[PDB]
RNA sequence: UCUGGUGACUAUAGCAAGGAGGUCACACCUGUUCCCAUGCCGAACACAGAAGUUAAGGUCUUUAGCGACGAUGGUAGCCAACUUACGUUCCGCUAGAGUAGAACGUUGCCAGGC
RNA sequence: CUGGGGCGGUCGCCUCCUAAAAGGUAACGGAGGCGCUCAAAGGUUCCCUAGAAUGGUUGGAAAUCAUUCAUAGAGUGUAA
RNA sequence: UUAUUGGAGGUAGAGCACUGUUUGGACGAGGCCGAAUUCAGACAAACUCCGAAUGCCAAUUAAUU
């Protein structure tokens, strides 16, 4: 239960998300009680691995830039072909 | 020996706005060519036989909402 | 041997074939079904032919679903004659499929058994398929 | 169970139907009036910029009184009349809500006709 | 469906033409037009 | 009586409306006027053009479209209308049963199954007319209004 | 000040529930002599009453169960380029619809008695 | 006129789709109409507002209805 | 020709709220089984609760021409 994010810079042209999506990266949105609207990034293989334990419904901590918050999955982006993510929406239990 | 059956059709009626909005026209002057009431006439606005919108007073043209999914137009004396 | 009861228009305008599917990317009712990898016409005879490639080998032994049916009917000249006289007379219906559509879904049988009976199916099918299971993470 | 319908309701609903081609403005104000249960109350209004400079009702101080209870909205008329007459009593546009023009209504109509408003 | 002319009494002059049924309405119209000379409604008749 | 908290919660009754049914004057020139004297026979009113032969709602052979008579009484009528349908109405009935949903003619399904007009005996009749009394009441329950259907009047 | 009367704003203003009234005023109810009415019934409309009644409409409370209003973040498409041609590809531009989170039980104008 | 000509079929006017969110836009491209009717289907004043399922014509499961939903689902002299 | 602002309109998409088409559940309707309301999921040149980018009309001051 526990997940290390990157604070993402605002204004991502298309080619910088390719690039992200080309690594180990996948864009994600974090929103909820007693927080604001902030982007960040995760890893995939790091995200799978530790969505096996809670399963789809199960909270979290993740490590938004230097704090720690209890989230969800609420919603996720998924692409058919070649099965890889593209979105991960975290809504805050507290 | 094939045959055809659907060679007719009638002329095209230029309909649509006939004045840009914000711009001067004068009494008389045509402003929508519709079959229906597509657009509802406003202040200084009248509807014709073949509900065309028209002109009465010489001033500026100004489309706005009536009611919530209603448009129309009207016309201020105000040069 | 699929076709609407009755139709509007007997003539359409050829479906267009271009972007990804639209809907239908997930199995919902089997377990494991064929998903399209390219974009190609799909007629009745070939969807009907492949069902029954597919029942034979399973010998009645699980339920399939067919997420296609021919809506759009095409039509067909005979006899090659000079170009210029009008629509010609139905010939058949197809249905277009793009990539990320899943294709027929089987269930209640077991799983190595499944991933052979979609294998002949996809012999008489003229598009690249992909044997995927129901995702769920 | 047949259940009964609000008189209010449908009134209001006439009433707006008819105030689609017909609205006060200063020169031409129009001659609101509302009658009820047991008063009538009327009011010349400008729906042009949307105020009131006038007031009649038959539960007034000055016109509470035992009547035949129609003999009031002669009064009213009249009452209003006065009023109107001190400042803005030329053309003026009578509305009759969304009741008939036969009744009470009338008489209150006919009121100000014999008053000197010219309408 | 015949061509009616409203004849006048004084006016002599065939300025008002309408149409009518035969089978519906087979006796004579009778209306009041306005003859401009004349210049007063004057009650036309069908010929 | 049943726990009412007011003076003005005890139900009423409504109406009630009630004619002849097809009566069908394409090939009944006179019957037509016949069976409106005979509804007129019962309650003194002019009949007018409606479905008002049903015993509730409606719920009986379809066609629809058609042309019978109707009359609406519900005054101090409506009172001797009952009065009359205890004496006269219970002469030939002599059976009181209990329903509260449809009959004749959410209704419109129907015009058909009703009485033969047993008051309007032949001693100035020329035949025989369905005539079936639709039952309007301010009854917010129908056991409510089978409990008012033996109150104050045959079961 | 209060409830009313008449307006302006896109239902954030609707419907549903669960409540409390109130009798200033509304309503409800009582009639059919009176003007006036039903394609007939005084149901409605109209006039006269107005004894009783808040039961209902109803005004004020409570609830987001509906309905409407919907941040952001992503991408579908697309404009202009470049590439090989375009069931495209890549780089810039504008960035949807669906959906999440959420907000919402309306604000205003004028006249009177109060 | 014409994917050579002939044979056939068409030739004027009205509405929609093709038509690429102003208007306009072709083919022997895809669908339908008109060659009128109406003395009230006109003018003005006033007042009104489908389908489901239960007292059963052994039942066409829609008589001319009671009042729920109507929420306009209709209706408009005529094709859209 | 840009910049700035205002407006008219239903295409690409998407969607099933209407019209038609469709698949699995689900529909009863007769002394024995067949005309269905919901649940989920699809399709549309002559379907739309929605809806871009471009282009178009105009107005204003600026800036080049």
């Amino acid at each position: 239960a526990s997940l290390k994010s990157i604070i993402r810079q605002g204004k991502q042209t298309r080619s910088d998300l390719k690039q992200l999506r080309k690594s180990g990266k996948v864009p994600a949105v974090v929103y909820g009680y007693g927080t604001k609207n902030v982007s960040v990034k995760v890893d995939e293989v790091e995200f799978i691995k530790v969505i096996r334990e809670v399963g789809r419904n199960g909270v979290i901590e993740l490590g938004v830039g230097s704090k720690t918050i209890k989230v969800m999955v609420a919603d996720y982006q998924f692409d058919p072909l070649k099965n890889q993510i593209t979105h991960i929406d975290f809504l805050a239990i507290n | 020996v094939s045959s055809t059956k659907n060679g007719r059709d009638s002329e095209s009626k230029r309909l649509g706005a006939k004045r840009a909005d914000g711009q001067f026209v004068t009494g008389g002057s045509i402003l929508y060519r519709q079959r229906g009431t597509k657009i509802y006439p406003g202040e200084n606005v009248g509807r014709g036989g073949d509900d065309t919108l028209f002109a009465k007073i010489d001033g500026v043209v100004k489309f706005e909402r009536k009611g919530r999914d209603k448009k129309q137009v009207s016309v201020y004396a105000v040069a | 041997m699929l076709l609407p009861k009755r139709v509007k228009y007997r003539r359409q305008h050829r479906p267009k074939t271009t972007g990804r599917s639209k809907g239908g990317n997930y199995v919902t009712f089997g377990e494991f079904g064929l998903q399209a990898t390219t974009t190609s016409w799909i007629t009745s005879r070939q969807i009907e032919s492949a069902r029954i490639a597919m029942t034979r080998y399973m010998k009645r032994g699980g339920k399939v679903w067919i997420k296609i049916f021919p809506h759009t009917p095409y039509t067909k000249k005979p006899l090659e004659v000079r170009m210029g006289a009008g629509k010609g007379a139905v010939e058949g219906w197809i249905a277009v499929v793009k990539p990320g559509r899943i294709l027929f879904e089987v269930a209640g049988v077991s799983e190595e058994v499944a991933r052979e009976a979609l294998r002949l199916a996809s012999h008489k099918l003229p598009v690249k398929t992909k044997f995927v299971k129901r995702e769920e993470l | 169970m047949i259940s009964k319908i609000d008189k209010n309701k449908v009134r209001l609903k006439r009433h707006a139907r008819v105030r689609t081609n017909l609205s006060g403005t200063a020169e031409k104000p129009r001659l609101n009036v509302y009658r009820s249960n047991k008063h009538i109350y009327a009011q010349i209004i400008d729906d042009n910029k949307g105020v009131t400079l006038a007031q009649a009702s038959s539960k007034d101080s000055d016109i509470a009184t035992t009547a035949t209870k129609v003999e009031l909205a002669t009064k009213v008329g009249e009452a209003i009349a006065k009023k109107a007459a001190d400042k803005g009593i030329k053309e003026i546009v009578f509305d009759r809500g969304g009741y008939l023009y036969h009744g009470r209504v009338k008489a209150l109509a006919e009121a100000a006709r014999e008053s000197g408003l010219e309408f | 469906r015949v061509n009616v002319t409203l004849a006048c009494t004084e006016c002599g002059d065939r300025n008002y033409i309408t149409t009518k049924n035969k089978r519906n309405n087979p006796e004579r119209i009778e209306m009041k037009k306005y003859c401009p000379r004349l210049n007063k409604y004057t009650l036309h008749r069908e010929t | 009586k049943f726990n009412y908290s007011s003076v003005m919660e005890v139900p009423k009754i409504d109406k009630i409306v009630v004619n002849m049914g097809v009566g069908d004057a394409v090939q009944n020139s006179k019957v037509l006027d016949n069976a409106v004297e005979e509804l007129e026979l019962i309650t003194g009113q002019k009949p007018l053009v409606t479905k008002a032969k049903k015993s509730i709602a409606t719920f009986r052979l379809r066609e629809g479209m058609p042309i019978g008579a109707k009359v609406t009484l519900r005054g101090e009528r409506m009172y001797e209308f009952l009065d009359k349908l205890i004496s006269v109405s219970l002469p030939r009935v002599r059976d009181f049963q209990g329903v509260s949903k449809k009959a004749f003619d959410n209704y419109t399904l129907g015009v058909k199954e009703q009485l033969i007009f047993p008051e309007i005996d032949y001693d100035k009749v020329s035949k025989v007319r369905g005539m079936d009394i639709v039952i309007v009441t301010t009854a917010n329950t129908d056991e409510e209004a089978r409990e008012l259907l033996a109150n104050f009047g045959m079961p």
